[PDB]
RNA sequence: CCCGCAGAAGAAGCACCGGCUAACUCCGUGCCAGCAGCCGCGGUAAUACGGAGGGUGCAAGCGUUAAUCGGAAUUACUGGGCGUAAAGCGCACGCAGGCGGUUUGUUAAGUCAGAUGUGAAAUCCCCGGGCUCAACCUGGGAACUGCAUCUGAUACUGGCAAG
RNA sequence: UAGCUAGUAGGUGGGGUAACGGCUCACCUAGGCGACGAUCCCUAGCUGGUCUGAGAGGAUGACCAGCCACACUGGAACUGA
């Protein structure tokens, strides 16, 4: 079993990267209410196979590049 | 009042503006007279006050009252003073330490004696 | 490297001694790995003044922990006790 | 057997075509010391002309209060115009705890065990009519269960 | 426009009783009958009822006692702009247990007593005293 | 650390006996306990409620012997612990050292319990303790040691307690001067003339 | 730490007393000297200035100054307001953003329950032990209101599909 | 304080470290961060904790313990686990 994060490509034009965003939702520690926060990650794929708006599964691996230590485990709904 | 409005700009507190800026967090400071001289109150009252004008140990000048009857006070006379307002005298901010370096006790005093740097009579 | 020995707390006049295992280059009463025992040198009568959790004891020298004279001592002393 | 405290005097002025002419109010609050306390206010020209209209006037207009056992039943909230009163049912060795107006209505009321604050103005004539009104809208158990068409264990 | 009805069923509620109206009407609802049951199996109105198909209203008598509202407070907590969930250990009472709070568990809307002493908290819907 | 001033003037000012004195005359023709100290003592004031709290916590200090600091500590911890804060604050107060003596017969007063103890005259469970505010605990024996049982002050003491009303949480032996402290007292026990809930209530403005 | 000896023998000060706030009289000065945290007090009868007597509060300390929190619900999430006291933009359209009528299916994201790991020791708290007591030291507990993982619940919010 | 950024973002290959990595280099792609506050200015060691507060919070980081940084100021490397 692997831990790994659901999210969105918000780009995907570099060679072998894509930005993905992993949107919470979190009680905000003061005022109760529940606040919508998104993490940018630099992920690694093979093929440059992930299209923007995809919902892609990644995990976390070794240091890829200087901002990525994370890849691509497997695209959920390729439509876009 | 909405939550949403708070999340977007907190609450921010207002910050204590303080009574006693020359002394910066000091409780006593120390400082050479500049003059001293007699000025008077506010309207309602009436009086002949003493006060002195004094530059502190970090640059400051300020405005300082001699409290008391009678003073042994001069120029380049080296005193402390300590925190507080005589209120009816606009610019006195600060009360003259009887006892200090150079502020001898008031004389023929019996009560009170440690407020104004009496020894105890014998 | 790691040695069980005695960490010295308590009062002036009155040493009270904690016995733990540790690296032997952090401070006396510094950082350790585990509190295993006591050991009060003041302590009065019918108060048990010693205690030691000996099976820890044996798992860290199992592991290659070094021991204190003192602890040692105090080992021994627990062994004849009971 | 009823209990009465003075709560304020105070010396009010009428300002005639002569000059002004002063007089007294002296706001009181008598009670039993058992779910029973009275408020009354008390103009006249002189100061104990004043407490004695004030204690007659408080002697009546009284109510009667569902203490349980010296303590509240369940925290209570009052109002009235300036005033914002807070009293809540405290275990029992405290004693009361609360400003000068709710201290000497819930003495003299016998809730002998209330932790109190109150918010706003604490114009002593409002404070206790606030304080007056939480207590009195405070329901019991046996009452909540009659009114609920239940038995008491059915709330427990 | 209208974006919490059960605060609606609430306020309809709470202004029919001050009114000292004998019933109020309301579009139904599953949320809305299951918080109606809760109330009238704990006896703070008479009964209800669901009339109609394709537009169901719900219909509830209320309750007086002294030529007065059984319900003497009744506030909505949990609101569209501010969720409160609470767990097990932390669940409220009200009026020290004279009244009741309204709690969907993961077993359906039951009181504040009941989710208790069952061991499972959830979103604190309204108060009622 | 102790108050040396003159006894029955605490008296006057509380209005009231505070049995500061060993008992052989009758109080009131010892001083005017009734009038006020001072020049200004036949007129009263109308005293506001804070004054009433204050004079009551001083009258319990001044009945027991103990400072502001002391008594602090003492409603701190009376409050810390469970069950109703006067009563543990009264329960705290009557089981000092000095105090349990005083109610054991041996000292006419307070204050010549309080010297007894403070000269090594005392022991607990037949060791010597030598300050006055040591707590003695339910199950003690406290006893007058040898030496100092011969002191006459302590038999005129047993004299006059055998003269006052006799305490009914201690069991006391007077023959053997040892005596026994059965139990923590209740407030029932206690006299009713003493008042808590304003202390309480000092304490927390 | 214990024991022996002399002898009350070597050991009490500080602030305040108009209201807030517990505690008042006289004499001195006379809008001067002076006091003051605020309101204030003094112009010949001063409980407010100076002294005395008396009393009050603390006590080997007592006051003054400086600083933080509280009281201050006086930045209000708990826990405030906006007709006139400060406060609704001159009005409208509208992208982000916040919120969402009703029914069914599904999802386990939020949510809840349980378990595992972790949340250093010390500190706070509870029950005990040791110093003549306390301070102090110390034994054992909970608590660290959190985070992560795993297994469960379908009420509510969210997602997807059909209405 | 509204834009900031060319080793800057990524890829290929070479070198380098005990180790992954623009850590470095040559080439190629032209990116990357930013209203959920980037960049810039002022201030500041961080935490267990301390004080206060009913609580939520507010202020704070002396002593004890854990971590970081520094050793006249600015750089560099050697020996060595
Ligand atoms: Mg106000
Ligand atoms: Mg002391
Ligand atoms: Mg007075
Ligand atoms: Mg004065
Ligand atoms: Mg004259
Ligand atoms: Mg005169
Ligand atoms: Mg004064
Ligand atoms: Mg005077
Ligand atoms: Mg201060
Ligand atoms: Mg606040
Ligand atoms: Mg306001
Ligand atoms: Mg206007
Ligand atoms: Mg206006
Ligand atoms: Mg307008
Ligand atoms: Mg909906
Ligand atoms: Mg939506
Ligand atoms: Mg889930
Ligand atoms: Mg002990
Ligand atoms: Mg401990
Ligand atoms: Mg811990
Ligand atoms: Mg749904
Ligand atoms: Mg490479
Ligand atoms: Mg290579
Ligand atoms: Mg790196
Ligand atoms: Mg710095
Ligand atoms: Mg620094
Ligand atoms: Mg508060
Ligand atoms: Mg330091
Ligand atoms: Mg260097
Ligand atoms: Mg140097
Ligand atoms: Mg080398």
């Amino acid at each position: 079993k692997i831990r790994t994060l659901q999210g969105r490509v918000v780009s995907d034009k570099m060679e072998k990267s894509i930005v993905v965003a992993i949107e919470r939702f979190v009680k905000h520690p003061i005022y109760g209410k529940f606040i919508k926060r998104t993490t940018k990650l630099h992920v690694h794929d093979e093929n440059n196979e992930c299209g923007i708006g995809d919902v892609v599964e990644i995990r976390e691996c070794r240091p890829l590049s200087k901002t990525k230590s994370w890849t691509l485990v497997r695209v959920v709904e390729k439509a876009v | 009042a909405t939550v949403n409005q708070l999340v977007r700009k907190p609450r921010a507190r207002k910050v204590a503006k303080s009574n006693v800026p020359a002394l910066e967090a000091c409780p006593q400071k120390r400082g050479v007279c500049t003059r001293v001289y007699t000025t008077t109150p506010k309207k309602p009252n009436s009086a002949l006050r003493k006060v002195c004008r004094v530059r502190l140990t970090n640059g400051f000048e300020v405005t300082s009252y001699i409290g008391g009857e009678g003073h042994n006070l001069q120029e380049h006379s080296v005193i402390l003073i300590r925190g507080g307002r005589v209120k009816d005298l606009p610019g006195v901010r600060y009360h003259t330490v009887r006892g200090a370096l150079d502020c001898s006790g008031v004389k023929d005093r019996k009560q009170a004696r440690s407020k104004y740097g009496v020894k105890r009579p014998k | 490297m790691v040695t069980i020995r005695l960490a010295r707390h308590g009062a002036k006049k009155r040493p009270f001694y904690q016995v733990v295992v540790a690296d032997s280059r952090n401070a006396r009463n510094g950082r350790f790995i585990e509190r295993v025992g006591f050991f009060n040198p003041i302590a009065s009568e019918k108060e048990e003044g010693t205690r030691l959790d000996l099976d820890r004891i044996a798992h860290w020298v199992g592991q290659g922990a070094t021991i204190s004279d003192r602890v040692a001592a105090l080992i021994k002393e627990v062994n004849k006790a009971a | 057997e009823l209990q009465e405290k003075l709560i304020a005097v105070n010396r009010v002025s009428k300002t005639v075509k002569g000059g002004r002419i002063f007089s007294f109010t002296a706001l009181t609050v008598v009670g039993d010391g058992n779910g029973r306390v009275g408020f009354g206010y008390g103009k006249a020209r002189e100061v104990p002309a004043a407490i004695q209209k004030a204690m007659e006037k408080a002697r009546r207009n009284m109510i009667n209060v569902a203490l349980n056992n010296g303590t509240l039943q369940h925290p209570v909230k009052g109002v009235h115009t300036g005033s914002r009163v807070f009293m809540q049912p405290a275990s029992e060795g405290t004693g009361i705890i609360a400003g000068g107006a709710m201290r000497a209505v819930l003495e003299v009321a016998g809730v002998h065990n209330v932790l109190a604050k109150a918010y706003g103005s604490t114009n002593p004539i409002n404070v206790v009519r606030a304080t007056i009104d939480g207590l009195e809208n405070m329901n019991s158990p046996e009452m909540v269960a009659a009114k609920r068409g239940k038995s008491v264990e059915e709330i427990l | 426009s209208m974006q919490d009805p059960i605060a609606d069923m609430l306020t309809r509620i709470r202004n029919g009783q001050a009114a000292n109206k004998a019933a109020v009407t309301m579009p139904s609802s599953k949320l809305k009958v299951a918080i109606a049951n809760v109330l009238k199996e704990e006896g703070f109105i008479e009964d209800f009822k669901v009339e109609g198909d394709t537009k169901p209203e719900l219909e509830l008598t209320l309750k007086y006692f002294q030529g007065k509202a059984v319900v003497e407070s009744i506030q909505r907590v949990s609101r569209p702009g501010l969720r409160i969930y609470k767990r097990k250990d932390e669940l409220p009472k009200v009026m020290a247990g004279l009244g009741i709070a309204v709690v969907s568990t993961s077993k359906g809307v039951m009181t504040d007593r009941a989710a208790r002493q069952a061991g499972l908290g959830g979103e604190i819907i309204c108060y009622v005293a | 650390a102790r108050y040396l001033g003159p006894k029955l003037k605490l008296s006057r000012r509380e209005g009231t006996d505070l049995f500061l004195k060993s008992g052989v005359r009758a109080i009131d023709t010892k001083c005017k306990i009734e009038q006020a100290p001072g020049q200004h003592g036949a007129r009263k004031p109308r005293l506001s409620d804070y004054g009433v709290q204050l004079r009551e916590k001083q009258k319990v200090r001044r009945i027991y012997g103990v400072l502001e600091r002391q008594f602090r500590n003492y409603y701190k911890e009376a409050a810390r612990l469970k069950g109703n804060t006067g009563e543990n604050l009264l329960a705290l107060l009557e089981g000092r050292l000095d105090n349990v003596v005083y109610r054991m017969g041996f000292g006419a007063t307070r204050a010549e319990a309080r010297q007894l103890v403070s000269h090594k005259a005392i022991m607990v469970n037949g060791r010597v303790v030598n300050i006055a505010s040591y707590q003695v605990s339910p199950n003690d024996v406290v006893s007058i040691r040898e030496k100092a049982k011969k002191q006459s002050r302590v038999k005129a003491a047993l004299e006059l307690a055998e003269q006052r009303e006799k305490p009914t949480w201690l069991e006391v032996d007077a023959g053997k001067m040892e005596g026994t402290f059965k139990r923590k007292p209740e407030r029932s026990d206690l006299s009713a003339d003493i008042n808590e809930h304003l202390i309480v209530e000092l304490y927390s403005k």
